[PDB]
């Protein structure tokens, strides 16, 4: 059987109308794509032994990105747009993992995220760490492409 | 004991069945009932209460 995909290299590309071009930047830490039906149980008079399940509304989850204190990127310069709400233009998201050669091997391809969040990491005297800040996105939909699906 | 007697009469101002549970053909078997009454005594108890306070003499 073909081996299973590790998640340590991964390639994200993001696609603003405000920047003309698209640029790709590198993260430490992509928190997990979730997708949830959101069902409700219905209650029938004489039935007690069998339940009964009702689709109602997908949910989309977050886009948790993390990476270092580094210089300005066309997309921490963006966030400080949006955040200081001189524009509320969304991109076009997509992650990509790459097997051993190049290749890619899936691809998650998010649309309209909106950046809604910036955390910035601890100042500490005694660290001996490198300053992390975490942001965070909410988009519209999201759709799965690749091989490994 | 009910307000001063062994009993309390009346009648039936208001009642509520709700059927919770029920069966496959819903023999209904869960019932939670809601009663509630008024005081209404007969007339012999009333004027034999009266009787018992100054009687006259």
């Amino acid at each position: 059987m073909s081996t299973p995909a590790v998640s340590h290299r991964f390639l994200v590309n993001f696609l603003f109308n405000n920047i003309p071009n698209p640029f790709d930047i590198a993260f430490q830490r992509i928190s997990g794509l979730s997708r949830t039906l959101e069902v409700s149980q219905h209650r029938e008079g004489g039935e007690n032994v069998r339940n009964l399940w009702l689709a109602e509304q997908v949910n989309h989850g977050s886009l948790v990105l993390e990476r270092g204190v580094m210089n300005a990127s066309p997309l921490t310069l963006q966030f400080d747009r949006v955040l200081r709400r001189e524009s509320t233009q969304w991109a076009n998201v997509v992650i990509m993992l790459l097997n051993e050669l190049s290749l890619p091997v899936t691809t998650w391809t998010l649309s309209h995220a909106l950046p809604v969040r910036w955390q910035m990491g601890d100042l500490d005297a005694g660290s001996n760490q490198v300053l992390i800040n975490t942001l965070e996105l909410r988009y519209q939909d999201m759709r799965m492409l690749g091989v490994k699906l | 004991r009910w307000e001063n007697k062994g009993w309390f009469a009346g009648r039936a101002r208001d009642l509520s069945v709700t059927y919770t549970l029920f069966d496959r053909d819903a023999t209904p078997l869960r019932a939670t009932v809601q009663l509630s009454l008024v005081a209404d005594e007969s007339f012999v108890i009333q004027q034999s209460l009266k009787t018992q306070s100054a009687p006259d003499r």
